[PDB]
RNA sequence: CCCAAUAUCUACAAUCAACCAACAAGUUAUUACCCUCACUGUCAACCCAACCAGGCAUGCUCAUAAGGAAAGGUUAAAAAAAGUAAAAGGAACUCGGCAAAUCUUACCCCGCCUGUUUACCAAAAACAUCACCUCUAGCAUCACCAGUAUUAGAGGCACCGCCUCCU
RNA sequence: CUAUGUAGCAAAAUAGUGGGAAGAUUUAUAGGUAGAGGCGACAAACCUACCGAGCCUGGUGAUAGCUGGUUGUCCAAGAUAGA
RNA sequence: GCUAAACCUAGCCCCAAACCCCCACCUUACUACCACAACUUAGCCAAACCAUUUACAUAAAGUAUAGGCGAUAGAAAUUGAUGG
């Protein structure tokens, strides 16, 4: 089968792009996982995770102010689209963020713990213990893998030398280089668990079908 | 009711059966050859 | 289902019908947006001599001899096309008897055949 | 339905589409103007220029049809004065002028139909440049029964043979906005010829009394579309004939060379039924074709001339009395 | 996170042949026989260069070696481009305060009742059906279609007001304006290359509209800043530019000076239409580039504080919401962030009428809203003519 | 039947698009080019069903301006098929009010609902389905996914509330 | 659901009566998944009229303790323990 | 009396000998004209199932040998080689 991954692109940009659904149909053609296809077409817009990216020939902790928090077909959570320099970008929005706020993304660990507002980025030593935080990254100049859906929650549990131990949504902890940079508050929309979808027909718009087999 | 199933197309008819998708497999070069050999005069549809 | 006639321009849907040519040969190419734009030179320009004066004939009349037939042979050019040139000056390096040596620099060049009957 | 186009290459169209209009062709007749008409040419063709460079196939769709815009418009603005018609008129620019008729009968020559005889639609769609109607109609040129001793030439061969093509879509009666439009009446029109149909396209080809025909033919086509569209926006159609004869003015002009047209239509009444004895034609009235200037060398315009523009603004100038 | 998945980029070439790195060999590849072989080398052809170059295959050298190539990162604001703050960035881009509402003395230019055009209200009422309701042969016209007819006929409905002073035919109406102004802000060399239509010019430029002592009475304004956002974000940061300034034509021309500029965000689709505060701004930028020109042309690349103010109009609008601009530049100066601003004059959310129906609402057979426009403002024209009846 | 190259961009729906209300979230600046209309489809009563009361997307006419012919001639037997009418009675027929004529009511079992299924004997009390529960999984560039535990995959059950003698 | 039809107009139709008909709907167009495999709102349902495993060619003249057959004239001997 | 019934060769089978032969066309083949690659026979079938197993010059010799030592498989040394 001739099938070229619609995820082509190279350069960045804020427009949506034309994603192209996959059905649960791999490179060769066969069901791989069923239970996919169907539903409402989507554009992607191309959420960018390494929260502290400075842009071109410049350094040092930079402000950005939102300009709107907006419903994603993609993700969970609600995107935002932060302006910052010359650039615009989509990041993970938290619970309390309104159009107009600003937002500080800084990697420099002070002599100690920072007061963080609920929607920078920050270094895990930077943060005290006991706070909050999302889009925590496994190794510094990574990018955001772990807590990133709606309305989840990432504990800070300690710090040891060069290190920090955090509690991931599933109730377990893992280890991480204090450099590593997370974002302080909640992932947006809270309560995304209390959404009864009521009837079939909103589960096809979603995406799924029902399938039997799977072999 | 049945006997209706060639709903002809003369796209798909010349993607599926054609002298290059034929001649783009080692099986497809076999089936040329066979017919070359009996000696039809309709090799590739 | 038909695979014994040929296969021509009439036959399928539209793009088809439109792309299959019926053996003409080109004179232009497509620019933008479906325009097509012809060139002067790719248009064959016959060249006709005149004919006035002319003291031949479709036909040629049933009182003219008979002759055996001699296809002229690259020998047979020769000895008459530049041999006696060379006798002539053979009593007293090529080029000047109209041998050319390579074929870029003329316009009808004689293999490969740039030109046409 | 037979689809007639009014800015036609097929030869001597001009008599086919008097056939198919029962439309008689007479040739004759029924200030710093000049200043600013130069200064509107220069500052589309050499004074204005322009960022991509120009290239000689859309030459005459954005060089010489915003000079046509800008004509009229200048014409039409400060010529209000003279003319308080124009004032509240209505200029329409690229707007469509469409026209659906009959006229004759043919017995279908092949299928599950052959004999049985089958009417000759015909269809004019036309985007005049420019175009001016009123809300006053204009006056008459000739009576409602100009008898006069030219008659239609009879065309004796099948409409195909002159290139001329059958199609099937919408049938449209429209002359430029729709029946509540209160300016329904028609004043004047302007027509720029494409490139194909151009002088030097036809300049390759090697006869001189065909460059008229598709002036002509071009006239005749849209001024009986636009005047028919007209009339039978009053509730008038070939069954119930036009009372009152309908009038309007034509300029087409390929940039270079001006022709003016004034036709005047009595009839609808085109059908075999209806057209029975009906002595009624339409006439057109059209001048040669002139040149309004000689070149634009760089700045200036040498040669130009006035009697063209003169007729222009004696075209605009008529009044609904 | 890199962008771009593996199995979607050209390729790794494949493994070459290992004949070729055997010093003294020289391998037998298929060149010979001008065919691909499966069982020999696969040779390396030099790069091909045409001797000729066709225009229908040409490849441009790249953007680095072009004749008009400058290092430093000019910032262009073409048609296209969208300011993000919008208003206010386009008054820091032009150094300029928001006067709110339009100057009493143009808005007293038509409380008088002899510049009345005949049958004013029900004419501009018909003019707005007849470009919205039976434009086309469809029942419901488009925008890309009579956003043009409003403002191009409403011009032509205030135009016959020559009858009362025979100096307003003394203007034209010209489309496919390109006029290109550059100029420098705090080293940010900027520049505006206006690609529009729907501009009128006159032979007696318009006058000035603000007192010598007002203009003077704005350095004690401080102009607004935003942060984070540079004042440059949505502009085209451009490495090929001129330093050049061109108004659009060349010398010796009637009715050579600008009296307003018509933006008409026409676009069928919303997200290709500007939203009101980017309408507003692409207003002033023009409004200032077209200014500037004038300025340029009649005294040269000087920074300086001009004597005579050079004053410019501008209408944007889409078809039923109107924006009507003042604009009064006053200085060349403008590299400096304090001293004399130009100023500019903006109403904004102007309706000509509030809404239109094409064809008639019914519930239970008991039409509500009959065909045609509902909540008509007339006041929007008398602005829109207001601002064309200044300067005769 | 198409398009010269390179960079830039390309945040806001569509619904008469304006009011309310939502969710399924819907090209240009530079460089190169002053060339013109060639080539093909164009017919018919037609195609897929071996020749055919079957199958066949869209636009427009909504009963026709277009298209057609249910009876080879006769007589008016039975049995058969379709239809119309019917005295009094009105389910006594029958496995059952199937068919037909008339239009109302009440309950009970099963399944929550709309939907899907055995192309050609089963459309259901089966499958699916919102809701709930259980199990597994700490994470890159070809599916799940350009996703990350309120996520993804695999299972059971089936919203929600209440519990683990007459005829 | 009933009646007609059962070599029928049709290798599943016709006439009436019916369910849905802004949606988990219906549908034209090109592409993909290939046979112990695909697909499946699981019915062993469907994959070119016949699928508890497509179709074609080859091994293949498969094998068959089973069924059916086995061709001129005339004569003569010729039958029911058991392992 | 119809229907029919009759015919010869067109060719072919097996040997011997000799080693055999203008244009368009891989895109939708038969279309004048633009930026990846190729390199162990399983099993029907016998063993009356089936599971190891089961065949692809003459003579020596169906011998040595192999084999649920069953069915079957099986050498070598040496010997000498135009016609119907
Ligand atoms: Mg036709
Ligand atoms: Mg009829
Ligand atoms: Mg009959
Ligand atoms: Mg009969
Ligand atoms: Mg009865
Ligand atoms: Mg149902
Ligand atoms: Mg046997
Ligand atoms: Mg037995
Ligand atoms: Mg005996
Ligand atoms: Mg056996």
């Amino acid at each position: 089968a001739n099938f070229v991954s619609w995820k082509s692109r190279t350069k960045y940009t804020i427009t949506p792009v034309k994603m192209r659904k996959s059905g649960g149909r791999d490179h060769t053609g066969r069901i791989r996982v069923h239970g996919i296809g169907g539903g409402h077409k989507q554009r992607y817009r191309m959420i960018d995770f390494l929260r502290f990216r400075p842009e071109e020939t410049k350094s040092g902790p930079f402000e950005e102010k939102v300009i709107q928090v907006r419903y994603d077909p993609c993700r969970s959570a609600d995107i935002a689209l932060v302006a910052g320099g010359s650039r615009k970008r989509w990041i993970i929005a938290t619970e309390n963020m309104q159009a107009g706020d600003t937002i500080l993304n800084s990697n420099h660990i002070g002599r100690m713990a920072v007061a963080a507002r609920e929607g920078d980025a920050h270094p895990l030593g930077a943060l005290p213990v006991g706070t909050l935080i999302n889009n925590v990254e496994s190794e510094p100049g990574r990018g955001a893998q772990y807590i990133r859906a709606a309305g989840t929650c990432g504990v800070l549990l300690r710090k040891v030398n060069g290190t920090a131990i955090i509690q991931l949504p599933s109730k377990r902890q893992m280890q991480v280089l204090e450099t590593c940079v997370a974002t302080v508050g909640r992932v947006s929309n809270v309560d995304h668990n209390k959404r009864v979808i009521g009837k079939a027909g909103r589960n096809r718009w979603l995406g799924k079908r029902p399938n039997s087999g799977r072999w | 009711a049945r006997g209706n199933e060639y709903q002809p197309s003369n796209i798909k008819r010349k993607n599926k059966h054609g002298w290059v998708r034929r001649l783009s497999t080692p099986a497809g070069v076999q089936v040329i050859l066979r017919r070359m050999l009996k000696g039809r005069k309709s090799l590739s549809h | 289902a038909d695979r014994m006639s040929k296969w021509t321009s009439k036959r399928g849907p539209r793009s088809f019908r439109g792309r299959k040519g019926r053996g003409a040969k080109g004179i232009g190419f497509l620019t933008s947006g479906w325009r097509f734009v012809q060139i002067k030179e790719m248009v064959p320009e016959f060249v006709v001599p005149d004919l006035t004066g002319f003291k031949l004939k479709p036909y040629v009349s049933y009182l003219a001899p008979e002759s055996e037939e001699t296809p002229l042979t690259a020998a047979q050019l020769f000895s008459e096309a530049v041999a006696p040139a060379i006798e002539k000056d053979f009593k007293d390096n090529l080029e000047k008897y109209g041998f050319e040596p390579t074929q870029e620099g003329k316009l009808f060049q004689l293999y490969p055949r740039n030109f046409l009957r | 339905k037979y689809m007639v186009y009014p800015q036609t290459f097929a030869l001597n169209a001009d008599r086919w589409y008097q056939y198919f209009t029962k439309t008689v062709f007479l040739s004759g007749l029924p200030a710093a103007l000049r200043a600013v008409a130069c200064d509107c040419l220069l500052q589309e063709h050499f004074y204005l220029r322009r960022r991509r460079r120009v290239h000689r196939y859309e030459e005459s769709e954005v060089i010489s049809l915003p000079f046509l815009d800008q004509l009229v418009s200048t014409l039409v603005g400060l010529l209000s004065p003279h003319n308080p018609a124009l004032a509240a008129a209505a200029l329409d620019y690229r707007c469509p002028v469409h026209f659906y008729w009959v006229r004759g009968e043919e017995i279908i020559p092949r299928g599950h139909r052959r004999g049985r005889i089958d009417d000759l639609r015909y269809q004019i769609d036309d985007k005049p440049n420019n175009q001016i109607r009123i809300s006053k109609q204009l006056a008459e040129f000739v009576p409602l029964d100009y008898s006069v001793p030219i008659e239609i030439p009879t065309i004796k061969c099948k409409p195909d043979k002159l290139p001329l093509f059958k199609r099937q879509y919408e049938n449209h009666i429209f002359v430029g906005s729709k029946t509540a439009d209160p300016c329904c009446y028609g004043h004047t029109q302007f027509h720029l010829l494409p490139d194909k149909l151009r002088r030097e396209r036809l300049l390759r080809q090697n006869c001189a009394d065909q460059i008229e025909v598709v002036f002509r033919a071009n006239a005749i086509a849209s001024l009986f579309a636009w005047t028919g569209a007209q009339a039978m926006y009053q509730g008038f159609w070939s069954e119930a004939d036009v009372t009152r004869p309908f009038v309007s003015q034509a300029v087409i002009t390929d940039g270079k060379y001006f022709s003016f047209f004034c036709y005047q239509l009595n009839t609808l009444a085109l059908t075999t039924q209806a057209d029975q004895n009906n002595p009624r034609k339409n006439i057109c009235w059209g001048t040669q074709s002139k040149p309004l200037y000689e070149t634009i060398e760089d700045n200036d315009v040498k040669g130009f001339n006035d009697d063209v523009l003169l007729q222009i603004v004696h075209f605009l100038l008529n009044r609904p009395k | 996170y890199e962008w771009g998945v593996r199995s979607t980029r050209k390729s790794e070439p494949p493994p070459l042949d290992r004949v070729y790195e055997i010093p003294g060999l020289e391998p037998i590849t298929f060149a010979g026989k001008m065919h691909f072989v499966p069982w020999l080398a696969r040779p390396i052809f030099p790069p091909w260069d045409r001797g000729y170059k066709d225009p229908r295959f040409y490849r441009s050298p790249p953007l680095h070696e072009h004749p008009l190539y400058k290092d430093q990162a000019c910032y262009i604001f073409h048609h296209r481009c969208r300011l993000l703050e919008g208003v206010k960035q386009a008054l820091w881009l032009t150094k300029t305060k928001l006067i709110e509402g339009l100057p009493e003395k143009v808005l007293s230019l038509v409380d008088d009742p002899r510049n009345h055009i005949e049958n004013q209200d029900e004419c501009v009422l018909n003019v707005i059906s007849h470009a919205r309701l039976w434009q086309t042969t469809e029942e419901i016209p488009k925008r890309e279609t009579y956003c043009p007819v409003i403002v191009d006929n409403l011009i032509q409905l205030c135009k016959s007001q020559i009858l009362k002073h025979p100096s307003l035919a003394r203007r034209i109406c010209v489309q496919n304006s390109t006029f290109s102004a550059t100029w420098n802000r705090e080293s940010l060399l900027l520049q505006v290359r206006g690609s529009g239509g729907a501009r009128l010019s006159t032979k007696d430029p318009l006058p000035t509209i603000a007192s010598r002592e007002e203009i003077e009475a704005t350095k004690n304004h401080v102009l607004e800043t935003f942060y984070p956002i540079s004042p440059i974000i949505d502009l085209h940061e451009c490495n090929i530019y001129d330093v050049k300034n061109d108004t659009g034509f060349q010398e010796g021309y009637p009715y050579p000076y600008p009296h307003t500029l018509y933006l008409l965000d026409k676009a069928n689709l919303r997200p290709h239409r500007l939203q009101p505060d980017q309408l507003r701004a692409k207003m002033i930028l023009f409004a200032f580039g077209s200014a500037l020109a004038q300025a340029r042309l009649l005294y040269g690349n000087d920074a300086k504080v001009l004597e005579q103010p050079v004053v410019v109009q501008s209408v944007g609008t889409d078809g039923r919401v109107f924006h009507f601009l003042v604009f009064q530049l006053n200085t060349t100066d403008l590299d400096c962030n304090e001293g004399v601003k130009n100023l500019a004059w903006v109403d904004s959310d102007q309706l000509l009428y509030q809404h239109f129906w094409c064809l008639p609402v019914i519930k239970k057979r008991v039409v509500v809203e009959p065909v045609g426009p509902v909540g008509f403002k007339p006041e929007t024209f008398r602005k829109f003519l207001a601002l064309y009846l200044h300067g005769a």
